[PDB]
């Protein structure tokens, strides 16, 4: 059982440097095809910076004994979602789906936080705002550049820069950034 | 392994009449020396009892 | 350098926990509270969580991993939510037992509104 | 001056080195011409930690209902099996016992913690004194089992019991009692 199946490596995207991640072993070269590999910014990039946000990659293709992966998004992990929620702060969740450059569709959940208990009318300004600051960046930026701003945290200071002025935002984050197209 | 450690101070007692104590001794009768690990010991406990225990990776709990 | 995942299912009546690769498709070792200890009573015990972190470790010394990452999960949803006591006891059994341990995650599935919470509130 | 002091003016306790080395700071290897000192356990508790280990193995050989009152035989009795000890057995008597006292008295003990919302008692470490208490107990239980109703001695009985606690002869009482409370103690982990 154990001995008859055999191993293989990753190798990650190539915008992150093509970098290493893990070894899996499957008994089948095929086997490995569609297998979502969770791993952090941190990991990728060998920094204890990034280490709350866990990303999303998919196998690709076995390209011999290293399975090439996709970056199908992130997502900010439970506890610390639950950590940057605190009391007098309406989060502003949010959920929108947008085309890249390249054609990648991507249904991002751009969140947003406020200093004080803000009120609706603000929240919908911050939430219109931020819909449209994110399809502004899928628009204007490819998916790579994009995805790098969003995952790093380029997008949350772009929305903290861009939507500051109708409410002091307390802290902006993209908790979700399922993939869906290529 | 059989490893120890002497009890070198008494936070108070444990138990429901009295019974056994809070201790923390100091293993220093293995490979894990300079680990002081939280024990519960029944009988007339006193400062510096070379205490011999079956298994030393365990720790009583915080009361 | 091997690194794997250990998946601590951890509840008030056992502390079932399951090892996997990265990818998380091929488990490596595994071991319930029942699997090593006979008794149902103490299968949730954190004594009895230890004896399957060493029991799993020898098992990943021989398959060739000396670290694994944690994902701990309660049974969550409309069941008991917050972690179980075996999870920070087989997670210290592992590092006892010379296995490193990096991140360590609260994974337990969380619902926001689900299904109906089945319960008699005072019994 | 210290006048080279033996037990019963034939075995001298300083030349014995203690095995169980958290048992040495407790049982007492000091030097006494007599082994009844009479000792003062009320002033505070164990009083006992600077008393003489062969006086308390022969007052706690007077378990039984006639025994009370009765040093003068237990210490006959203590004569004899060391006697016994020695011939059948030629070795450090004292130390014998020692090793019988080492052996046979209980590392760890059950005790009730309802701790969990369950009535279970937990497995716990023993006391120095605690376990050579008990360690002193079983080996009165086992003399006094032995010797009751038999063709053998009480003091052969009791050179019995030490020869099989000391050399961890598995068939002692006392032996069969230490392992059956620590397997208690296993089973309340
Ligand atoms: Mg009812």
């Amino acid at each position: 059982g154990w001995k008859s199946k055999e191993w293989y490596n990753i190798e990650a995207p190539v915008y992150l440097n093509r970098a290493i991640v893990g070894n899996t072993m499957a008994g089948d070269p095929s086997l490995l095809v569609g297998r979502n590999v969770e791993t952090t910014v941190g990991e990728l990039t060998n920094d204890m910076t990034k280490n709350n946000t866990k990303v999303i990659l998919r196998i690709n293709n076995v390209v011999g004994d290293i399975a090439t992966t996709d970056l199908m998004g992130h997502e900010l992990t439970t506890d610390y979602i639950r950590s940057i929620v605190k009391r007098q702060t309406s989060r502003i969740d949010a959920n929108v789906d947008v085309k890249t450059k390249d054609g990648y569709v991507i249904r991002v959940k751009p969140t947003c936080f406020t200093i004080k208990r803000a009120r609706s009318s603000q929240m919908q300004a911050i939430r219109e705002m931020m819909v449209e600051i994110v399809k502004k960046r899928a628009a204007e930026s490819d998916f790579e550049t994009f995805m790098q701003e969003a995952i790093l945290g380029r997008l949350s200071a772009a929305i903290y820069r861009q939507a500051k002025f109708i409410y002091p935002l307390r802290r902006v984050e993209i908790r979700k950034t399922e993939v869906e197209t290529i | 392994g059989g490893f120890a450690a002497e009890v070198i101070d008494v936070i108070g007692n444990t138990g429901m009449h009295g019974e056994a104590s809070q201790i923390q001794c100091r293993v220093l009768e293995g490979r894990d020396k300079g680990r002081v690990i939280t024990r519960n010991c029944v009988g007339p406990v006193r400062i510096g009892d070379i205490l011999m225990l079956l298994e030393t990776s365990r720790e009583a709990k915080k009361l | 350098m091997k690194w794997a995942v250990a998946h601590i299912k951890s509840s008030f009546n056992n502390t079932i926990i399951t090892v996997t690769d990265i990818t998380g498709a091929e488990t490596i070792a595994k071991s319930s509270g029942g699997m090593v200890v006979k008794a149902a009573r103490d299968e949730s015990s954190p004594y009895t969580a230890m004896q399957m972190a060493g029991q799993l470790a020898d098992q990943l010394k021989d398959k060739g991993i000396n670290g694994i990452h944690i994902r701990v999960r309660a049974p969550g949803g409309n069941k008991q939510r917050s972690p179980g006591p075996g999870a920070q006891a087989a997670i210290r059994a592992f590092a006892r037992a010379g296995i490193r341990i990096g991140r360590i995650e609260d994974v337990t599935p969380v619902p926001h509104d689900g299904t109906r919470p089945k319960g008699g509130r005072r019994v | 001056m210290i006048f080279l002091y033996k037990i019963f003016g034939k075995w001298d306790p300083t030349e014995v080195e203690v095995k169980d080395l958290g048992i040495k700071r407790y049982v007492s290897l000091t030097p006494v011409i007599v082994p009844h000192s009479s000792g003062k356990h009320a002033r505070q508790q164990f009083n006992k930690s600077e008393i003489s280990i062969v006086e308390r193995l022969a007052n706690n050989l007077m378990r039984t209902e006639t025994n009370t009152g009765k040093k003068q035989v237990t210490l006959r009795a203590v004569e004899e099996a060391f006697d016994i000890v020695n011939k059948k057995t030629k070795q450090n008597p004292i130390q014998v016992l020692v090793d019988a006292i080492a052996n046979a008295g209980p590392r760890e003990e059950v005790v009730r913690l309802k701790y969990g919302g369950i009535s279970v008692p937990k497995a716990v470490d023993t006391a120095p004194q605690r376990r050579v208490d008990t360690a002193l107990r079983y080996i009165s239980m086992g003399t006094n089992a032995a010797a009751f109703k038999s063709k053998r001695s009480v003091a052969e009985c009791l050179a019995t019991e030490l020869i099989g606690a000391a050399n961890r002869d598995t068939k002692s009482f006392s032996i069969n009692r230490k392992d059956a409370k620590e397997r208690v103690a296993k089973a309340a982990r």
